[PDB]
């Protein structure tokens, strides 16, 4: 059908409850990009942007409050906890730091302790991967975009795809 | 004995590999670090739903030849 793209994504199973795509397409044919603070703290801004409507310039410091909660509950069973290789105190320690960056296991985690679906799409702006947390659509999804490696903002789907 | 499996990236790519199932997953992360040019502490493994832990042997996962493990990239940014 017409302009009907996203609602045909293929999700491949990782393990349960995180998923894989490769679509071809380029983000900005589909999304809006909300351009986010650069400073270290922009994967907090970006999931603050899109789920805490008229929010403040720090309203991601609640974003990382949720973060803490759900690493108290789940930082232990998390396949990416291993990669950090810090016990759950230093990894809190660290987390809650200024600037210290977010990544894929907050997003893990935070999926969990909101109840919501976070998807990461990689980048150009020709899409390598989506990379989604959560059993939802990406209509309902927080969408991330992370780029040059080092950097994520928020993604909103243009309005004509609804 | 050595065997040939698969291991697809990010991006949907599978490159082949030569393991045995005597060794670690860690070392199969070694192997894949160098092909795919991303340090090991950024990835991890999974075979059909279950993640690999580093410290097991292959052979406890129950591996074929071209058996396909995905690497799931960590994104920090
Ligand atoms: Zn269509
Ligand atoms: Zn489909
Ligand atoms: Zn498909
Ligand atoms: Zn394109
Ligand atoms: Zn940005
Ligand atoms: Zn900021
Ligand atoms: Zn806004
Ligand atoms: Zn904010
Ligand atoms: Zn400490
Ligand atoms: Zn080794
Ligand atoms: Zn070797
Ligand atoms: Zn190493």
């Amino acid at each position: 059908g017409p302009m009907d793209f996203l609602r045909s994504l293929d999700w491949t199973q990782v393990i349960a409850g995180q998923y894989v795509s490769n679509p071809r397409f380029n983000i900005s044919d589909y999304f809006e990009i909300v351009r986010q603070p650069g400073d270290g703290n922009c994967f907090y801004h970006s999931i603050a942007e899109l789920t805490m409507p008229n929010k403040t310039d720090h309203s991601y410091h609640y974003i990382k409050r949720l973060t803490e909660s759900a690493a108290r509950k789940y930082y232990q069973e998390e396949p990416e906890a291993r990669l950090v290789g810090l016990s759950l105190e230093d990894y809190l320690k660290r987390m809650l730091s200024d600037n210290e960056w977010g990544s894929t296991l907050e997003a893990s985690m935070l999926a969990k302790e909101m109840g919501i679906t976070i998807i990461i799409w990689t980048v150009s702006d020709e899409v390598e991967a989506g990379i989604k947390f959560g059993d939802g659509d990406v209509f309902t999804a927080v969408n991330l975009l992370h780029s040059g490696q080092t950097h994520f903002d928020a993604l909103r789907i243009l309005p004509q795809f609804e | 004995e050595p065997l040939s499996i698969l291991v697809r990236n990010n991006k949907g790519r599978s490159s082949t590999y030569e393991v045995r199932l005597t060794q670690t997953v860690a070392h199969l992360k070694q192997q894949v670090s160098g092909l795919e040019g991303v340090q090991d502490d950024l990835f991890w493994l999974t075979f059909e739903g279950k993640p690999l832990e580093d410290q097991l042997p292959l052979g406890e996962y129950g591996l074929k030849p071209l058996s396909t493990v995905f690497m799931n990239l960590r994104l920090r940014g």
